[PDB]
């Protein structure tokens, strides 16, 4: 059958003019117990593509196995496949897609949602989504899970359509993603203060910034509230 | 006595030698020369790659193919057949890496390919 057991939280993301930002937090909850802390869900693949995975921890580990084999596979034969036929983001995507569909048909699904975040060799941005139903789509703002209706609204207020990707710079995007982790962190009851962040640029390569904390929280207001309504 | 001992290879000639397998050594002699220096640090492979004519493209063809991410395999003799032995260990190593989650040892690999090349002398 397969149904979720141990589950992550959310991986959230948006496009900007010269690359894409994607960030995810470090959590494996086993329902009520938040049992694995410091187990990372962003997986850098290639050298320009970060593939951020939500849902099952079990399943996710076994799809990291296949990505690593895929770098080994593309390297074989050809020495020019690490220079101009490298693993593109659209490549890493296509294989992840196709695997989901085929597993859906036998009625034992690999229960994950993936964002495949990168930039092409042509310099185009690539942020594309797949889930366990097998559904694909691209958007300028993308988010897995709970974050697809929590974090996604805030992110999507910076980039609304495909003509505000040029106008959104690396510093406004940086801010928006920070902000959306904090918005999640308040109202989502499976979250962790630690989160990993990747920034994909089209001139400075992939930078993998680990082990950020969320700060600048609000709680200062909470001394004022007393009772539920009858008590004052 | 009898006639043959070279029509099949799961015969054994009376001396205690084989055939075909004894003849297959002459086949490897027709190949090019290829060396390996085992260094303290690693290994360094090198291969003579003939250029027949200027019709061919230089530095675009190879007799050094990678197996796993940390093993050179470089071969001489009949080149498609040598590429089939390289092909075989790419399969073998990927299974081992799936199964036991570590880069496949060189001594493990040495056993594995050895059994296969032995295996074709038994049918």
């Amino acid at each position: 059958t397969q149904q979720p057991i141990v589950t992550g939280t959310s991986v959230i993301s948006m496009k900007y003019d010269n690359g894409v930002i994607i960030a995810a937090d470090n959590l494996g909850s086993y329902g009520s117990l938040l049992r694995f802390n410091g187990v990372e869900r962003l997986i850098p693949v290639g050298d320009n593509t970060v593939v951020g995975i939500s849902g099952d921890i079990s399943d996710m580990q076994h799809i990291e196995r296949l990505l690593k084999d895929l770098v080994t596979e593309n390297a074989y034969d050809n020495p020019l496949a690490d220079a101009e036929e490298a693993l593109e983001p659209s490549y890493i995507f296509e294989y992840l897609a196709t695997v989901m569909y085929q597993r859906r048909s036998k009625m034992n699904p690999l229960w994950n949602a993936i964002i495949v975040a990168g930039v092409q060799s042509n310099g185009d941005q690539f942020l594309r989504y797949v889930n366990l139903l097998g559904v694909t789509y691209s958007s300028p703002t993308l988010a897995t899970g709970f974050g697809a209706h929590m974090a996604n609204p805030l992110l999507r207020k910076v980039v609304d359509r495909e003509s505000d990707i040029p106008k959104t710079t690396v510093q406004v995007a940086e801010e928006a993603i920070v902000n959306a982790m904090r918005v999640l962190y308040y109202r989502d009851a499976r979250s962790s203060r630690n989160f990993s962040l990747a920034i994909i640029d089209k001139n400075t390569g992939l930078t993998f910034k680990k082990n950020l904390q969320v700060e600048n929280m609000k709680w200062d207001f909470a001394k004022d509230i007393k009772g539920y309504g009858t008590q004052k | 006595i009898g006639t043959g001992y070279d029509l099949s290879n799961s015969v054994f000639s009376p001396d205690g030698r084989n055939f075909q397998v004894e003849y297959a050594v002459k086949a490897v002699e027709n190949g090019t020369t290829s060396i390996g220096i085992k260094c303290n640090d690693g290994v360094v492979f090198a291969v003579e790659k003939l250029i027949t004519s200027k019709l061919l493209v230089p530095q675009k063809n190879v007799k050094i193919q990678v197996v796993d991410r940390h093993i050179g395999c470089v071969y001489s003799g009949l080149i498609p057949d040598g590429r089939h032995l390289v092909n075989r260990g790419r399969e073998e190593a990927a299974s081992f890496k799936k199964l036991y989650k570590t880069p496949i040892p060189i001594p493990a690999f040495a056993d594995r390919l050895g059994q296969y090349v032995q295996a074709h002398t038994l049918y």
